[PDB]
C-alpha cells in the first residue's frame, strides 16, 4: 500500500502534500510513504524529517510514483503541452488527490481519465461541516490573509503601530479590508492585531458582525452611497487590501483606477485576486506596479508565501479526507460513492469523467 | 426544564472549584469578552484555581478566532490548549465555563447522523462535574441546532452578555 | 534667520530632515524655511504639503542653501572628493544640524571646519533626561526595532501568531532579541502584537523588569558563571525562528552575539536580522545591504533601517531638530544664539567657526 507525494513543479510553489505527523498517521493506518528528495525543502521540510517519522525516500517524480497507489499533491499536476508530463507518470490507475482547479482546466482531467485514474477535486469538497476538517480553500486562503497584511506593512514605509516617544506621538496606519471571507478576516485580525485602524466592507452585510467581532469597523441606487460611503474612507487609508474572489468568474471590482488617484500617495493596494483579474484593474500578477504614487502588489500563489506553515495544514485537509476510507483492518482504500464528500470531490474515476459539471 | 443561575451563583460555583476549563466561542468574540475573561480567570488562579482555555477548531467564524482575541486579552499560551489534547481532561475538572459557544459543545454531532454538525468532533464538556453556558437567549448557533446539554442535571445556564456576565461574576467574587 | 532644508542625495536615504508640522513652528519661531523640489517625496512629504506650512521651494540645493544661516540635513554632506561637494554649498560661517557621523569621519569634519561651518553632531546628543525629546539615535533606532519584527516575518515562510484550526494547530514564531536597546524593545512590543513567542536578553540587567513588561522572558540562569548563562543562550536558538539583533557600543566594532557557529545549529529556514550590520554586525554572516543564506538559515542586514520607514522617521527628525535648536532662539529678536554652557551645544558640536571645539579625538 504505498502513498507518493511528489514534489511541486509548477513555477512559483513552495509547498509540498505533506508533513512529519501526516507519515506517521498514515504509516499508521498501514500504508508505505514515498516522496521525491527535497520535495518540501521549501518547506521547510527536510528528507531527514520524513525519514524519522517513516516514510522512504525517492529521486525522482517517477522513481517516486512507479507504482503509486494514491498520490498526494498540491497543485494539479502538468500535462505535456506545458512542457513536462507528472500526469503520465501516476501508475495507470492510482488515486489522486489534489486541487485540481477542476472547473476550469478541462486538458488536464482527460490527461488523467485516459490514463484511466480516480481524481479528487479538492477544491470542490462540500460546503458541510464534518468537511471543515478537509477543507483546502479555507486553510490556504487563511495564512493568504494574513500574508496580506505581513506583505502590505512590508511595502509601507510608516509603521502600524501608535507608538509613543519623546519625539512627540506617531500616529497609526488605517487598514481597509474588502470582501470578509476567510482571507478577509485574517488579515482584519493581524492588521488590528499590529496596531492599525482596521475598517472592512463587504456586499453581505451579514459579516458587519462578523468584522465587528474582531475589533473591525464595518462601512456604512443603494451602490450610488455605498460604492460611495467607500470612497471617504479609502481616501484616509494606508493598505487596501481586496479579497473578493467569485470562482468561475474574473473577479469584480473593488477599487478602479479612478479611485487609486483619489487616494493618498504612498499608499499600498495587496490584490489578492491579482489572478482572477483583480479587484483593481491595475494589479498585475506577479510584480509591484507603481501608479498615482500607490504601489500595487499583486503576487501570486500567496499561500506559497507561508510555503512553511500552510503546508503541514494541506497535508492535513488530506490525511482528513482520507482515512474515513483506509477501511477498518483489510488495509485498501474504499471510497464510499454515497459519502458526500466524495461524491462531490471525483471528477473521473477508472475510466471517464464522472462529475457532473463536466458530464 | 432547564437550570438557570445569576451571576452571584457562578461566583460561589468557580470561586470554590478546583480545575475549571474556560471555553470560548463565537459569542465571547461578538461581545468582546477576552478581557473580563482573562481578568476573571486571574481571580481564580488567584484562589489556587486551575484554569485552561479549551479551543475548538473551529470555535469563532475564522480560523484562530479565539486566539487573536485570547492573545489580546494577554492570555499565557500555556493555559491554552486544543481539543485533542484538552477532552481528555473535562471528566476531571470541577467546572466547563462555556462563555458565547454552543455548536462547538454540541453531543448530537456524534450521535444522531442527521443533524448538520454530525461527524464533527466536539469538547466533551458534559463530562465536568457542572456545566455553565454564557449566553444571552436560549437560541442557537450557526448549525442553528438546538443543543442537548442545556437540560441535564449538571447545566445550568448563566443568560446575558458575554461581557456584562463575566464582570458581574469578577464582581461578585471580589 | 534662513532655514533651509535639502533632499538628500547619498544613495539609498529616503528620509528629509524637514516635516510641514515644523516648518509651520519654524516660521513661528520667525525664520524663513527653504527646501528643495520633493526633498521628502521619499517620506510622502508633498512640495505643496510644505508650501502651505509656510517653507519656501527652491529649484535645486545649491539654491535652497546659498542664503541659510542654519542648514538642516539626516546624512553628513557630500565632500568634494566623495562626488558632489555639498559642503561648498553651505554658506560660509553658518550652522549645519545632521547626522554627521563625525567620530568616524574627519574627512567631512575637517572639509567643513575650513569653511567656519559650526557643525553640531546630533548622533552625539548628551544621555540625559532633559535631551530625549531631541535625540535622533531613539527616534530613530526605535522605527527601526519595529521594523527589525516586519522585514523579519517578510523573509520568514511561516506565519507568526497561534492559530487553532480546522486543518491542525499552527503555531508561533518563537523570537529572540539580543540587546534590549530602544529598538529590542520595540522589537519585542511588535514581535507580540504578531502573536509570538519573544525571548530576549542583555548585559544591563536593568533590561529585564522591561522586558517581562511587555511581555517576553529573560534568559535566566538556574540558581566562568559567564558561559554556564551564554550555554542557555543557544538552548533557546535553537528553538528560535527569528533572531533580531541590536547589541551596540558607542566608538567602534559592534560585538558579537551569534557565532557561525551558533548559525549551524539553527532550525532551517530560520532568519536573523542585524542592526549593527554596519558595524560588522553581531554576526559576522551579516553582510551588509543583503539578505545572505548558510546553513539553511537567512541572514538578514538591510542598511540605513530607519530610511526603510522614511514617511515615518523623518517627522520624527525634523521635531528632534526642532526640539534642540527651539530653545537658543530668542523670541522677539527673531536671531538665533547656541548657548555654550548648555550640555546639549556642548557634547554635540564637533566644529565651531573654523576650530574643531569638540574634545572627542581633537581635545
Ligand atoms: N471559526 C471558523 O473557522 C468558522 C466556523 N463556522 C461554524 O460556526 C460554528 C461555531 O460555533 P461556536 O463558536 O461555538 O459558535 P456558535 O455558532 O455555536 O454560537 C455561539 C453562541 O454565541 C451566543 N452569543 C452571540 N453574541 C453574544 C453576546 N454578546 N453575549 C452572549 N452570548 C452571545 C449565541 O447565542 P445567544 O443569542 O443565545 O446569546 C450563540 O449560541 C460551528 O457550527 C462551525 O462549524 C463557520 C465559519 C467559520
Ligand atoms: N454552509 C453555509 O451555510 C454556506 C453556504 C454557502 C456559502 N458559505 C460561506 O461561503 C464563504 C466563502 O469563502 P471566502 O470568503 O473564504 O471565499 P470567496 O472566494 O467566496 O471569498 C470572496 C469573498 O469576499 C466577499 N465579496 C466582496 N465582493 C464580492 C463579490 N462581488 N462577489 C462575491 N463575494 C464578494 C464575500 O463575502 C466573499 O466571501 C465562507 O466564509 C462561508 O461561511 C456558507
Ligand atoms: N538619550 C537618552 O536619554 C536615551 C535615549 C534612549 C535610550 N536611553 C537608554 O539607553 C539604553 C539603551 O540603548 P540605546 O539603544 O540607547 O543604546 P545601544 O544601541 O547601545 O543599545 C543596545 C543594547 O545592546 C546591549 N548589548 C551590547 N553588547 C551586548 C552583549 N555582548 N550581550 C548582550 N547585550 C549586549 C546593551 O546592553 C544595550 O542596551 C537603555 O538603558 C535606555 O533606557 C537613553
Ligand atoms: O518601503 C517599501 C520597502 O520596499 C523597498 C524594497 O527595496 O523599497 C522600495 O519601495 C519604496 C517605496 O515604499 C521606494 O522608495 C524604494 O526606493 C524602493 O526600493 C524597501 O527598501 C522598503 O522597506
Ligand atoms: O518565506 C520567504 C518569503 O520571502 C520571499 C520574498 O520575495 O521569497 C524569497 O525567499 C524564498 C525562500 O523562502 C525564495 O524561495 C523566493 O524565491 C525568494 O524571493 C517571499 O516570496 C516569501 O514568502
Ligand atoms: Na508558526
Amino acid at each position: 500500500m504505498k502513498i507518493a507525494i511528489p514534489k511541486e513543479r509548477r513555477p512559483g510553489e513552495d509547498r509540498v502534500a505533506i508533513s512529519p505527523e501526516v507519515v506517521k498517521k498514515l504509516v499508521g493506518l498501514g500504508f508505505e510513504v514515498i516522496v521525491e528528495q527535497g520535495a518540501g525543502v521549501g518547506a521547510s521540510i527536510t528528507d531527514d524529517a520524513l525519514t524519522a517519522a517513516g516514510a522512504t525516500i525517492a529521486s525522482t517524480a517517477a522513481q517516486a510514483l512507479s507504482q503509486a497507489d494514491v498520490v498526494w499533491k498540491v497543485q494539479r499536476p502538468m500535462t505535456a503541452e506545458e512542457g513536462t508530463d507528472e500526469v503520465a507518470l501516476i501508475k495507470e490507475g492510482a488515486v489522486l488527490m489534489c486541487h485540481l482547479g477542476a472547473l476550469t482546466n478541462r486538458p488536464v482531467v482527460e490527461a488523467l481519465t485516459k490514463r484511466k485514474i480516480t481524481a479528487y477535486a479538492m477544491e470542490l469538497m462540500p460546503r458541510i461541516s464534518r468537511a471543515q476538517s478537509m477543507d483546502i480553500l479555507s486553510s490556504q486562503s487563511n495564512l493568504a490573509g494574513y500574508r496580506a497584511v505581513i506583505d502590505g506593512a512590508y511595502e509601507f514605509a510608516r509603521a502600524f503601530p501608535m507608538m509613543m516617544t519623546a519625539a512627540g506621538t506617531v500616529p497609526p496606519a488605517r487598514v481597509l479590508v474588502f470582501g470578509v471571507g476567510v482571507a478577509g478576516l485574517q488579515a482584519i485580525a493581524t492588521a488590528k492585531r499590529l496596531g492599525a485602524v482596521v475598517m472592512a466592507t463587504d456586499v453581505r452585510a451579514a459579516t458587519k458582525e462578523q468584522v465587528e467581532s474582531l475589533g473591525g469597523k464595518f462601512i456604512t441606487e443603494f451602490r450610488k452611497k455605498q460604492a460611495e460611503a467607500v470612497l471617504k474612507e479609502l481616501v484616509k487609508t494606508d493598505i487596501a487590501i481586496t479579497t473578493a474572489l467569485i470562482p468561475g468568474k474574473p473577479a469584480p471590482v473593488l477599487i478602479t483606477e479612478e479611485m487609486v488617484t483619489k487616494m493618498k500617495p504612498g499608499s499600498v493596494i495587496i490584490d489578492l485576486a491579482v489572478e482572477a483579474g483583480g479587484n483593481c484593474p491595475l494589479s498585475e500578477p506577479g510584480k509591484i506596479v507603481v501608479k498615482h504614487g500607490v504601489k500595487i502588489v499583486g503576487h501570486t500563489n500567496v499561500p506559497s508565501r507561508v510555503a512553511a506553515d500552510a503546508s503541514p495544514l494541506f497535508a492535513k485537509n488530506l490525511l482528513n479526507f482520507l482515512t474515513p476510507h483506509v477501511d477498518k483492518d483489510t488495509k485498501t482504500l474504499v471510497m464510499k460513492l454515497e459519502d458526500e464528500t466524495v461524491s462531490g470531490t471525483c471528477v473521473t474515476r477508472d475510466g471517464a469523467i464522472v462529475h457532473p459539471a463536466l458530464t | 426544564r432547564h437550570m438557570a443561575g445569576s451571576a452571584e451563583d457562578a461566583a460561589f460555583i468557580m470561586k470554590n472549584a478546583s480545575k475549571v476549563i474556560i471555553v470560548p466561542g463565537y459569542g465571547m468574540a461578538v461581545a468582546q469578552a477576552q478581557h473580563a475573561l482573562r481578568e476573571m480567570a486571574d481571580v481564580l488562579k488567584k484562589e489556587g484555581v486551575e484554569v485552561s482555555y479549551a479551543i475548538h477548531p473551529v470555535a469563532g467564524r475564522m480560523p484562530g478566532h479565539m486566539n487573536v482575541l485570547l492573545a489580546e486579552a494577554n492570555v499565557p499560551y500555556d493555559e491554552v490548549f486544543e481539543l485533542e489534547e484538552i477532552n481528555s481532561s473535562f471528566q476531571t475538572a470541577d467546572v466547563a465555563f462555556v462563555i458565547g459557544a454552543n455548536d462547538v459543545t454540541n453531543p448530537a454531532a456524534k450521535t444522531d447522523p442527521s443533524s448538520p454538525i454530525y461527524g464533527m468532533p466536539i469538547l466533551d464538556v458534559e463530562k465536568a462535574g457542572t456545566v455553565l453556558f454564557i449566553k444571552r437567549s436560549m437560541a442557537s448557533g450557526y448549525a442553528g441546532v438546538e443543543n442537548e446539554l442545556f437540560f441535564r442535571n449538571n447545566t445550568m445556564m448563566l443568560f446575558g452578555d458575554a461581557k456584562k456576565m463575566t464582570e458581574q461574576i469578577v464582581q461578585a467574587m471580589n
